[PDB]
């Protein structure tokens, strides 16, 4: 049959410009084997093409914008957090090959984490480490990249990959497909199993050129563009005014400007569909970005406990980083629920369980702590 | 000898070649086919290359289109990994990775 050679590359940091010296980017960039330095002595991978994403901060937190190759990135003074984005990998993402490289060896020439115990730990990693500054990256990356739980080589019908076309053809300016559009694209070739239709978008999704969700519960967008629909995302989530607390009514255009008020709204409805934020009242925005301890602490654990706006809260108390409530149910209780990045813990002040088991129910084997 | 070289050469002619997979299967007392290096190659074009427990460096897979062969050089044999070796072709085109589809076994 005929196979996709596509694959994506997410760079996972705490460096991201080291990692771009070697494609010589605001994540979503594209390359070809002669691209990159290094790795295009090889003909056993002419033609593939390479997708790479990235992005880093602290209240920045997209989970979602195998199928990929995860290059996690280390620095001396941000080792301490490091379990962080490892548990990252091993809960969302997939089942993808890992590269772990450090970088800056020149300021401490001295340190070497121990790869063996973090390589038996982690068994998506298998030995494929880097200890440069600004090669055994390219080496790494090809040994990664032809792997069975990664899809480089799949060998799917043509029909496939002409309905794969024809739908980035349509969501490169369109940007997002209604259902009855994508049944027609998917029927022009006379495919209409569910599963196959599944499949399809998955491989689309997952190769990261055509996004898709199963919690959109929306018939004006089925699938939609990254490089618009994630970069929306990207400016609201922070604008400085975001910083402060909350957002204004509906001053999207001061943050944002292809994009106007129809896409204002759609995108509007989009990150209240992503449980990020909440509408409050009168165009109030949250944007929330006993003893309980959590490895790898969930970036968004907060933004999803402070969703029960209606419910229990002082006045207008919120941290940013915690928030204070006020119970309105039987008789008069006064708490507080407050996260420390620092420590990966929550502390709580005196219903909120039973919110907090809620929202962490959406993870796969992410251990727990209580004290 | 005990950690010397060894060039086996596998050879296909005529055959689907596009729908077909090659993988190396080392097993000599009955150990139920285990998968050694298999590689999907389409001229030079190469997509599955992977390896199992013995890994890279110490086998090594490649496979030449000049004349449709497939070569599985040993180095650092260690001895107790004495084991006979089977070429097995896979033919289906749905789902990579196929082990199970390792249906027409070679010579
Ligand atoms: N001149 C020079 N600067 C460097 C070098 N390596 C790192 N830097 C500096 O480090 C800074 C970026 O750090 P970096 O590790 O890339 O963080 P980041 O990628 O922006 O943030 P992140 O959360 O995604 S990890 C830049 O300001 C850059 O100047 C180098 O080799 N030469």
């Amino acid at each position: 049959l005929v196979h996709l050679q596509e694959i994506k590359v997410h760079l996972i940091g705490d460096g991201k410009t080291s990692l771009l010296k070697q494609l010589i980017g605001l994540n979503v960039v594209t390359k070809q084997a002669p691209n990159i330095k290094g790795l295009e002595n090889d003909d056993e991978l002419k033609e593939c093409l390479f997708h790479f994403w990235d992005f880093g901060g602290q209240e920045i937190m997209h989970a979602s914008h195998r199928s990929s190759v995860y290059m996690l990135l280390l620095d001396s003074r941000t080792d301490s957090n490091k379990h962080y984005w490892l548990r990252h990998i091993e809960k969302y993402g997939g089942k993808s090959p890992v590269i772990v490289v450090m970088n800056k060896i020149d300021e401490n020439p001295s340190y070497n984490i121990e790869q063996k115990k973090i390589n038996e730990r982690f068994p998506a990693i298998e030995n494929r480490f880097h200890r440069i500054s600004c090669e055994s990256i390219a080496k790494s990356l090809k040994s990664a990249v032809l792997h069975p739980d990664s899809i480089y080589g799949t060998p799917l019908a043509p029909s496939w990959i002409k309905v794969k076309e024809k739908l980035v053809e349509a969501t490169t300016a369109q940007r997002y497909l209604n259902r009855t559009e994508v049944e027609k694209i998917c029927n022009d070739s006379g495919i209409t199993d569910p599963g196959e239709r599944k499949t399809l978008l998955g491989y689309l999704n997952n190769l990261g050129i055509v996004l898709y969700f199963e919690a959109l519960d929306l018939s004006e967008i089925y699938v939609l563009d990254p490089h618009w629909v994630t970069i929306g995302v990207y400016r609201i989530i922070n604008s400085s005014k975001t910083k402060n607390g909350h957002l204004n009514t509906s001053a999207l255009g001061y943050i944002l400007n292809t994009y106007t008020l129809l896409e204002q709204r759609y995108l509007l409805d989009i990150m209240k569909q992503f449980e990020l934020c909440y509408d409050e009242g009168k165009g109030l925005f949250i944007i929330p970005s006993f003893i309980m301890k959590y490895d790898y602490l969930p970036s968004t654990i907060i933004p999803r406990l402070m969703i029960a706006m209606q419910h229990q809260i002082l006045d207008r108390m919120q941290w940013r980083y915690g928030m204070v409530l006020k119970s309105q149910d039987h008789e008069g209780a006064l708490a507080k629920v407050v996260a420390e990045t620092k420590d990966s813990t929550i502390t709580i002040a005196i219903i909120i369980w039973y919110e907090i088991k809620k929202i962490n129910a959406n993870f796969t084997n992410l251990d727990v702590k209580e004290f | 000898q005990a950690g010397g070289s060894l060039r086996l050469s596998c050879a296909n002619s005529g055959l689907t070649f596009s729908t077909y997979t090659m993988g190396w299967f080392r097993q000599a007392p009955g150990k139920e086919r285990e998968f050694v290096a298999a590689i999907r190659w389409s001229g030079t074009s190469t997509y599955y290359q992977d390896h199992a427990d013995s890994v890279k460096g110490r086998f090594t897979i490649s496979r030449d289109n000049a004349k449709n062969t497939v070569y599985l050089q040993m180095n650092s044999l260690k001895p107790e990994d004495t084991a006979v070796y089977y070429c097995a072709a896979s033919r289906l085109r749905a789902g990579v990775k196929a082990p199970s589809e390792y249906d027409y076994w070679g010579q």
